[PDB]
C-alpha cells in the first residue's frame, strides 16, 4: 500500500484546494453585491480562515511521507490534447478541456516572478557587512512570552461572600435556647 | 470597483486550482532569497504595528486632549449619572416618568 | 543558471525522438538545447545516437521513450552506463525548456504567483478607510425610510382597511401608459 | 416610480407601518 | 438571567486571542529560515512561505493589531456600569 500512501496526498491537496477556491468564489458573491457595510473584521476573518488552513495543508503534504522525488520521473501516457467526453470525469473541478496551442504561458510554477527577479536583480549588495545577525539570529531572544501564558489560568488547575456555617448556626440558636444550656 | 476585483480575485483562485489539479493529473549560492523575504516580512510587520498605533492614538485621542461633546463614555454617563442607570428594551434607557410614585398611568 | 529560458526546439530539432534528440541538440540553432552539449562532437561523423548515451557524450538524449511530443531532454552523460544527470528538458511539453526539476518550483512558483496576489490583496484593503474613537471618528438610508413613531393604536384604522377592496372591488389595471 | 408599474395581484391592504418601541 | 457570565467569558476569550496573536506570530519572528530542512525544496517553497505571509503569516497580525483596540471599547461601552451601589453622587 506504498503506492496508495502517495495518491492519499494528491486527493488531500486537490480537495481542500478546491473547497477553498469554492469558499472564496462563494464569498465573493456576496461581497460584491453588498458593497455597503463591509467591515475589515469580518472580510478579514474569512480570508483567513480559507488562506491559512489551505497553505497549512499544502506545506504538511510534501516534507512528511512523501515519495522521493529524485528516482521518479513525471511522464504521461500519451501526449494527445483532444476534447473527448469520457475524460472529464477523473478531475471533478477542474481540467475540463486540454488543448495544445491554446496556452504558451498559463501553467509555469504559477508564473508570477516577485522574488526570483528580485534576488537577481539585488545579486550584490552586502558582502562583509552582515552575515551574523541574519544566519545565527536564532538565539537572540528565544522565549520572551512563552514562559508567562501557561502559569496564569493553566496552571491554576476568589473571594468567599457567604458562610454557610453562620446560616445554620444562627437558624438553630434563633428559635429556642438548642446549644445554650 | 468591488465587483471588478471579486472577479479578478476568483479568477486568479480559479487558474491557481486549474494549475494544481493539471499538476496533479500530470504527476499520476548568493542568493539569499529567504533573507530578503524574512526582511520584507519584518518590515510588513513593523508597518502594521505602526499603522495601528497610529489609529489607536489618532481615533481614541478625543478625550486624551480636551473633554469634548462625545456620547462615546464622556456624554451618556453625564445624564445617565444625573437621572438614571443602565436599562434596555432596544435602546432605551430610564424614561421619566415618575412611576416611583406616580401610579397612575405608564 | 539557464533553465530560465522559455526557449523551444523548432528546426534545430528536425526531429524530437529517442536518438534524433541528441542530433537536434548537435545543431543547436538557435534555440532547441544547450551549445554546450556534447553537440559538436556527435556531429563530427553524423546526426546519430551514440553522443547520446552510449559513448561518452553530454548530448541531450532520451532519457526514456517519449516519441510523441519530444523526449524528455536530459544531457546524458556517465561514464558507466545507465544514467542521466539532470538540469533541464529540450522537451516540447509545455512548449518550452524548463528546469526538469520536480514539483518543487512549479509549486513554488504557484505559491509565488498567488501570493503576488495575496500583498495585492492586504494593501488594496489596508488604507481604505479605518474604524477610530467613532468609527474612523474624524471630521468632527440613514435619515428615514418608511416611518419613526408610526405607533398602533388607532392601527385600528387597519382594522377598517380591512373593509374596503371589500366595500367596493379593486378594477384590473394592465395599463403602464 | 416609473418602470412599468404592473403590480396588479390583490391585498391592498396589509399595513406598513413600524412605533414598536414601548416595551411591547 | 446572568449577563455577568457572558462578559466575563468575552473577557476570557478576548484575552486568549491576544494571547495567541502574540504568540501564534513568532514563528519567523525569531529566526529567518537560516538552514535548509525542507526535503522537497529550499529554493521555489522555502522562498514563497516567507513571501506569503499575507495567507500565512499577515493574516492573523491584521486582525491582531487591530481587534485588540476594538474589543476594549466594546467592553468598556456594553458595561457602563455606574453600579457604585450606593450612588455616590446623589446626596451630594
Amino acid at each position: 500500500r506504498e503506492e496508495k500512501q502517495l495518491e492519499a496526498s494528491l486527493d488531500a491537496l486537490l480537495s481542500q484546494v478546491a473547497d477553498l477556491k469554492n469558499s472564496l468564489g462563494s464569498f465573493i458573491c456576496k461581497l460584491e453585491n453588498e458593497y455597503g457595510r463591509l467591515t475589515w473584521p469580518s472580510v478579514l476573518d474569512s480570508f483567513a480562515l480559507l488562506s491559512g488552513q489551505l497553505n497549512t495543508l499544502n506545506k504538511v503534504l510534501k516534507h512528511e511521507k512523501t515519495p522521493l522525488f529524485r528516482n521518479q520521473v513525471i511522464i504521461p501516457l500519451v501526449l494527445s490534447p483532444d476534447r473527448d467526453e469520457d475524460l472529464m470525469r477523473q478531475t471533478e473541478g477542474r481540467v475540463p478541456v486540454f488543448s495544445h496551442e491554446v496556452v504558451p504561458d498559463h501553467l509555469r510554477t504559477k508564473p508570477d516572478p516577485e522574488v526570483e527577479e528580485q534576488e537577481k536583480q539585488l545579486t550584490t549588495d552586502a558582502a562583509r557587512i552582515g552575515a551574523d545577525a541574519a544566519q545565527k539570529q536564532i538565539q537572540s531572544l528565544n522565549k520572551m512570552c512563552s514562559n508567562l501564558l501557561e502559569k496564569i489560568s493553566k496552571e491554576e488547575r476568589n473571594k468567599q461572600t457567604f458562610n454557610p456555617t453562620d446560616t445554620n448556626a444562627l437558624v438553630a440558636a434563633v428559635a429556642f435556647g438548642k446549644g445554650l444550656s | 470597483w468591488p465587483w471588478d476585483s471579486v472577479r479578478n480575485n476568483l479568477r486568479s483562485a480559479l487558474t491557481e486550482m486549474c494549475v494544481l489539479y493539471d499538476v496533479l493529473s500530470i504527476v499520476r549560492n548568493p542568493q539569499t532569497l529567504q533573507l530578503i523575504s524574512k526582511k520584507k516580512s519584518l518590515a510588513g510587520a513593523a508597518q502594521i504595528l505602526l499603522k495601528g498605533a497610529e489609529r489607536l492614538t489618532k481615533s481614541v485621542t478625543e478625550n486624551q486632549e480636551n473633554k469634548l461633546q462625545r456620547d462615546f463614555n464622556s456624554e451618556l454617563l453625564r445624564l445617565r449619572q444625573h437621572w438614571k442607570l443602565r436599562k434596555v428594551g432596544d435602546k432605551i434607557l430610564g424614561d421619566l416618568s415618575y412611576r416611583s410614585a406616580g401610579s397612575l398611568f405608564p | 543558471n539557464l533553465l530560465g529560458i522559455s526557449w523551444v526546439d523548432s528546426s534545430w530539432i528536425p526531429i524530437l525522438n529517442s536518438g534524433s534528440v541528441l542530433d537536434y541538440f548537435s545543431e543547436r540553432s538557435n534555440p532547441f538545447y544547450d551549445r554546450t552539449c556534447n553537440n559538436e562532437v556527435v556531429k563530427m561523423q553524423r546526426l546519430t545516437l551514440e553522443h547520446l548515451n552510449q559513448m561518452v557524450g553530454i548530448e541531450y538524449i532520451l532519457l526514456h521513450a517519449q516519441e510523441p511530443i519530444l523526449f524528455i531532454i536530459r544531457k546524458q552523460q556517465r561514464q558507466s552506463p545507465a544514467q542521466v544527470i539532470p538540469l533541464a528538458d529540450y522537451y516540447i511539453i509545455a512548449g518550452v525548456i524548463y528546469q526538469a526539476p520536480d514539483l518543487g518550483s512549479v509549486i513554488n512558483s504557484r505559491v509565488l504567483t498567488a501570493v503576488h496576489g495575496i500583498q495585492s490583496a492586504f494593501d488594496e484593503a489596508m488604507s481604505y478607510c479605518r474604524y477610530h474613537p467613532s468609527k474612523g471618528y474624524w471630521w468632527h438610508k440613514a435619515k428615514r425610510k418608511e416611518e419613526p413613531s408610526s405607533i398602533f393604536q388607532r392601527q385600528r384604522v387597519d382594522a377598517l382597511l380591512l373593509d374596503l377592496r371589500q366595500k367596493f372591488p379593486p378594477k384590473f389595471v394592465q395599463l403602464k401608459p | 416610480y416609473y418602470k412599468f408599474p404592473k403590480k396588479k395581484d390583490v391585498e391592498f391592504l396589509p399595513p406598513q407601518l413600524p412605533s414598536d418601541k414601548f416595551k411591547d | 438571567q446572568s449577563k455577568e457570565t457572558l462578559l466575563q467569558s468575552y473577557n476570557k476569550r478576548l484575552k486568549d486571542d491576544i494571547k495567541s496573536i502574540m504568540d501564534n506570530f513568532t514563528e519567523i519572528i525569531k529566526t529567518a529560515k537560516i538552514e535548509d530542512e525542507t526535503q522537497v525544496s529550499r529554493a521555489t517553497q522555502g522562498e514563497q512561505d516567507n513571501y506569503e505571509m499575507h495567507v500565512r503569516a499577515a493574516n492573523i497580525v491584521r486582525a491582531g493589531e487591530s481587534l485588540m483596540k476594538l474589543v476594549s471599547d466594546l467592553k468598556q461601552f456594553l458595561i457602563l456600569n455606574d453600579f457604585p451601589s450606593v450612588n455616590e453622587a446623589i446626596d451630594q
